[PDB]
RNA sequence: CCUAAGGUAGCGAAAUUCCUUGUCGGGUAAGUUCCGACCUGCACGAAAAGCGUAACGACCGGAGCGCUGUCUCGGCGAGGG
RNA sequence: CGAUCAACGGAUAAAAGUUACCCCGGGGAUAACAGGCUGAUCUCCCCCGAGCGUCCACAGCGGCGGGGAGGUUUGGCACCUCGAUGUCGGCUCGUCGCAUCCUGGGGCUGAAGAAGGUCCCAAGGGUUGGGCUGUUCGCCCAUUAAAGCGGCACGCGAGCUG
RNA sequence: GCCCGGAUAGCUCAGGGUAGAGCAGGGGAUUGAAAAUCCCCGUGUCCUUGGUUCGAUUCCGAGUCCGGGCACCA
RNA sequence: CGCGGGGUGGAGCAGCCUGGUAGCUCGUCGGGCUCAUAACCCGAAGGUCGUCGGUUCAAAUCCGGCCCCCGCAACCA
């Protein structure tokens, strides 16, 4: 049967036995003046709204009304602002719920240092999710606590990573008193360090700070 | 302005001139304006 | 990138870089060629970068003749190491090119395609070069 | 004449009892803070269940100082303590009562809310 | 598989831990030091004693209070030069 | 005829270590500091235009390869100094370069504005206070127009610290 | 970035004449019904995109990525 | 990097001073015992010896290249 992937994209049913993930869609009507229409349609395209209908209320001459079925999530921040800006303010909007619908959606998992961070599991449309993952991976890179070992940051569409970033690798300048000249003495200290980073990489459980979550989730 | 060692036409509306020793490109597209340097 | 499949000797002395090229001075297989104007050890990585550049330019069509082969091993001491303790390790292979040598030839390709692929390819090599077109003089050779 | 390290009495009901100045918010390298200047400060002592607690980093306006301030009429005024009221980014008190006299300079420097809450403006 | 036998108790990033500012927790507005913990002990370990221990120490760390020209930051004054 | 007298022209028939408790004669014939020469390495700048950038090689980027500059890194070499050229870091006092951190002037922008990005000019002045650690660095706290980077024997011990 | 390779089913994987197996499942056999065991069965757009071939997972490109080398990395 | 050792059925080890021969224990598989499982008993398979090259009539063996693993060393500044 059916039920709702609720306030937890992580808490799915097992995408093993699955066949339809449903977005909420919405009946979206746009009262533009003139042929800002051209702008408007490009906007609703990348918002993945199907164009169902358009009608001219003639008289002078501008006035066009556009009807769209668009994923409910694809408004919600961003849209209203961009409706207003590409139309110098003259575009209006109204909508009502108009049900649910199948969507080609992917589960994108985010693992830091090999461990899946559930708190950052989301869900997107395969046309966009890379660009979504290409983004979080890099913002997470800039706010994760730099460790004693280099920390990988990754995003996977089920068992296949698609976007990769790496945190350093805080290290000790082990060669600081090395004005001998003999390269063997630099190698000795360099080997030991390389071996240790392996060891700290393998057993190194990094935790994401609650200050990083807020930084990625603004 | 694009200040480079190798200044060249970028589009066919680009035009190549010599100016104060350095080679210049001027064009109706300001992105293509280059002087050598 | 090219290296010999086997060698009698692993290391060999640097030699001099004198004279015009001994042979390979006439277009022999294609319609256009790139010829060297100065001597150099052209490395394999360079040859590979020139090949690929012209390939990319012939994404559909074309034959590329690479007429120089990097058979001379290139030696380098390990870094931060004093002089002595034997000759460096092989870290690569080079091809000895003297001026007049035909290094690459293209065929099956319009004149514009040929002189553009060879122009990029020149930009990948450490030497000045000249683009040439098969002559009656090549045929006579 | 407050500078980092200096302890101020907090003259409000926010719960702080002592704060230590960690920076005077006036220019890029100001040496000192006087009446009506803003400091960043660490809460060093507080009463339980207050609004601010020990360890918090707060903003505050100096409200009295022990070094006398000189006035353009030719007079000067001096207090027995260096004291402050904790404020927010809008320069508004975070408490609802201010205690003790405060200096008249707070009015021009834009702390009217504090000036009225005070029991005396000298 | 090998050994004469394969390090017990206790202790452990230590006057020992290299990698290393290990990790976690405390203390600080902020702590490569310090304290508590963990155990991956490069390379603790039982009279070259192991783990503790009240008292004692011009021994060496870490924190706070008090008080200060140490300092912000320098001024003045005295005497012997 | 007895020699791995193999350190193979073969010192004794017969021989290992250690010195931070060290000593003398010598050497800048020879290392460590700094200088120098060099510039692999390092920093910076270019050439080429493959690939990003919804569209678009060049707003911002720049595969593979190619050319240089600098002389701040680690080095190579062993040229003056071993009848001595005192080390790192700090404090103090600076002064210089500019590959500019801020401030002044511009061009381009994927520059509406404001605010950015990027490159060009520009060295007059300015470029904070703290926690940790000997640290230079760096990380953190609180600010700031900014919290520049380098040279001066990695400026500066007949100036101090230690 | 680089040298070696390595991206094949929901997962872990064997490999120039269109590629399978364990596994997860769904169903079935066994049972009184389960557990365990066993049988049966898929969508592979052989990672993405382009080209090479009469025939490409294979070969040539490019793109993103994974495991080990160097290198940046108080 | 320098020195020394090593890489052989699925695992852990012989064999190589030494050229012609691959062995031990466990594991796996087929059969027995048992009501059944293990233990135990009988029988069998599985190694071209890391990889390329050389020497040889003949290479696990001897010699060299390359790859990887282990131990030791890297000091006076
Ligand atoms: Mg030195
Ligand atoms: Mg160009
Ligand atoms: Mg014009
Ligand atoms: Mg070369
Ligand atoms: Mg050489
Ligand atoms: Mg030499
Ligand atoms: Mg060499
Ligand atoms: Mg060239
Ligand atoms: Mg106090
Ligand atoms: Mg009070
Ligand atoms: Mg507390
Ligand atoms: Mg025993
Ligand atoms: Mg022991
Ligand atoms: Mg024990
Ligand atoms: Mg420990
Ligand atoms: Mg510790
Ligand atoms: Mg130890
Ligand atoms: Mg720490
Ligand atoms: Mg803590
Ligand atoms: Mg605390
Ligand atoms: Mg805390
Ligand atoms: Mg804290
Ligand atoms: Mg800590
Ligand atoms: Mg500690
Ligand atoms: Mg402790
Ligand atoms: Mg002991
Ligand atoms: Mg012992
Ligand atoms: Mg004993
Ligand atoms: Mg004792
Ligand atoms: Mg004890
Ligand atoms: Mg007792
Ligand atoms: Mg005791
Ligand atoms: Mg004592
Ligand atoms: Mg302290
Ligand atoms: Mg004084
Ligand atoms: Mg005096
Ligand atoms: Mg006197
Ligand atoms: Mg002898
Ligand atoms: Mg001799
Ligand atoms: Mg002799
Ligand atoms: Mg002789
Ligand atoms: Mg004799
Ligand atoms: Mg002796
Ligand atoms: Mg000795
Ligand atoms: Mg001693
Ligand atoms: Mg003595
Ligand atoms: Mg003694
Ligand atoms: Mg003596
Ligand atoms: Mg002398
Ligand atoms: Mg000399
Ligand atoms: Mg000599
Ligand atoms: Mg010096
Ligand atoms: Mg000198
Ligand atoms: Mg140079
Ligand atoms: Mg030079
Ligand atoms: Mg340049
Ligand atoms: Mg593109
Ligand atoms: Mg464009
Ligand atoms: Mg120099
Ligand atoms: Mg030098
Ligand atoms: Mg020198
Ligand atoms: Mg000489
Ligand atoms: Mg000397
Ligand atoms: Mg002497
Ligand atoms: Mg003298
Ligand atoms: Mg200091
Ligand atoms: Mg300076
Ligand atoms: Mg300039
Ligand atoms: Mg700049
Ligand atoms: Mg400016
Ligand atoms: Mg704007
Ligand atoms: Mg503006
Ligand atoms: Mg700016
Ligand atoms: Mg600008
Ligand atoms: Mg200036
Ligand atoms: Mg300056
Ligand atoms: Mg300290
Ligand atoms: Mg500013
Ligand atoms: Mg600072
Ligand atoms: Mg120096
Ligand atoms: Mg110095
Ligand atoms: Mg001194
Ligand atoms: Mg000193
Ligand atoms: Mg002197
Ligand atoms: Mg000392
Ligand atoms: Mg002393
Ligand atoms: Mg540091
Ligand atoms: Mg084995
Ligand atoms: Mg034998
Ligand atoms: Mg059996
Ligand atoms: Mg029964
Ligand atoms: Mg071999
Ligand atoms: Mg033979
Ligand atoms: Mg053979
Ligand atoms: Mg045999
Ligand atoms: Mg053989
Ligand atoms: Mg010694
Ligand atoms: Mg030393
Ligand atoms: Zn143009």
């Amino acid at each position: 049967g059916e039920e709702v992937e609720v306030h937890n994209p992580a808490d799915l049913p097992d995408p093993t036995r699955i066949e339809e993930i449903l977005e909420p869609y919405v009946k979206l009507t746009i009262f533009t003046p003139e042929e800002y229409v051209g702008s408007l349609m490009q906007l609703l395209q990348e918002k993945r709204g199907r164009l169902v209908n358009m009608n001219y209320l003639p008289g002078a001459q501008k006035r066009v009304e556009l009807v769209y079925e668009a994923p409910f999530a694809e408004i919600l921040y961003d849209f209203h602002d961009r409706l207003k800006s590409v139309s110098r303010g003259y575009a209006s909007m109204d909508y009502e719920q108009a049900g649910y619908r199948p969507g080609d959606l992917v589960k994108v998992n985010v693992l830091v240092h090999g461990e899946v961070v559930d708190a950052l599991t989301f869900i997107a449309h395969r046309e966009k999710a890379y660009t979504m993952a290409r983004a979080i991976v890099d913002k997470l890179a800039e706010v994760i606590p730099r460790q004693l070992f280099e920390v990988p940051i990754q995003a996977a569409i089920g068992g296949k990573i698609i976007a990769r970033a790496t945190v350093k690798a805080l290290r000790k300048d082990v060669l600081a008193k090395c004005y001998g000249g003999d390269v063997t003495r630099k190698k000795k200290l360099l080997e030991k360090q390389k071996e240790g980073k392996k060891r700290l990489k393998a057993i190194g459980k990094v935790e994401v700070p609650q200050e990083a979550f807020l930084a990625v989730l603004s | 302005m694009k200040v480079r060692a190798s200044v060249k036409r970028i589009c066919d509306k680009c035009k190549v001139i010599r100016r104060h020793g350095r080679v210049y490109v001027i064009c109706e597209n300001p992105k293509h304006k280059q002087r050598q340097g | 990138m090219l290296m010999p499949r086997r060698m009698k000797y692993r290391k060999q002395q640097r030699g001099r870089l004198k004279g015009a090229t001994k042979g390979g001075d006439y277009v022999a297989f294609g319609d256009y060629g790139l010829v060297a104007l100065e001597p150099a050890w052209i490395t394999a990585q360079q040859i590979e970068a020139a090949r690929v550049a012209m390939v990319r330019h012939f994404r559909r069509g074309g034959k590329i003749f690479i007429r120089i082969f990097p058979d001379k091993p290139y030696t380098k001491k390990p870094l931060e190491v004093r002089m002595g303790k034997g000759k460096g390790n092989v870290e690569g292979y080079v091809a000895v090119v003297k001026p007049g040598r035909v290094m690459f030839e293209v065929a099956g390709v319009t004149e514009e395609q040929a002189m553009e692929a060879l122009r990029i390819a020149g930009h990948k090599l450490p030497i000045k070069t000249k683009i040439v077109r098969r002559d009656a003089y090549d045929e006579a050779q | 004449m407050i500078q980092p390290q200096t302890y101020l009495e907090v003259a409000d009901n926010t719960g702080a009892r002592k704060i230590m100045c960690i920076r005077v918010l006036k220019g890029s390298n100001a040496k000192y803070a006087t009446v009506g200047d803003v400091i960043v400060a660490s809460v060093k002592e507080a009463i339980p269940r207050g609004a601010v607690k020990e360890g918090d980093v707060v903003k505050a306006v100096v409200v009295r100082t022990k070094k006398e301030i000189k006035r353009p009429d030719g007079s000067a005024i001096r207090f027995d303590d260096n004291a402050a009221v904790i404020i927010n980014n809008q320069l508004e008190p975070r408490g609802t009562r201010v205690f003790g006299p405060v200096a008249r300079e707070l009015r021009e420097k834009g702390f009217m809310k504090i000036v009225s809450l005070a029991p005396e403006v000298l």
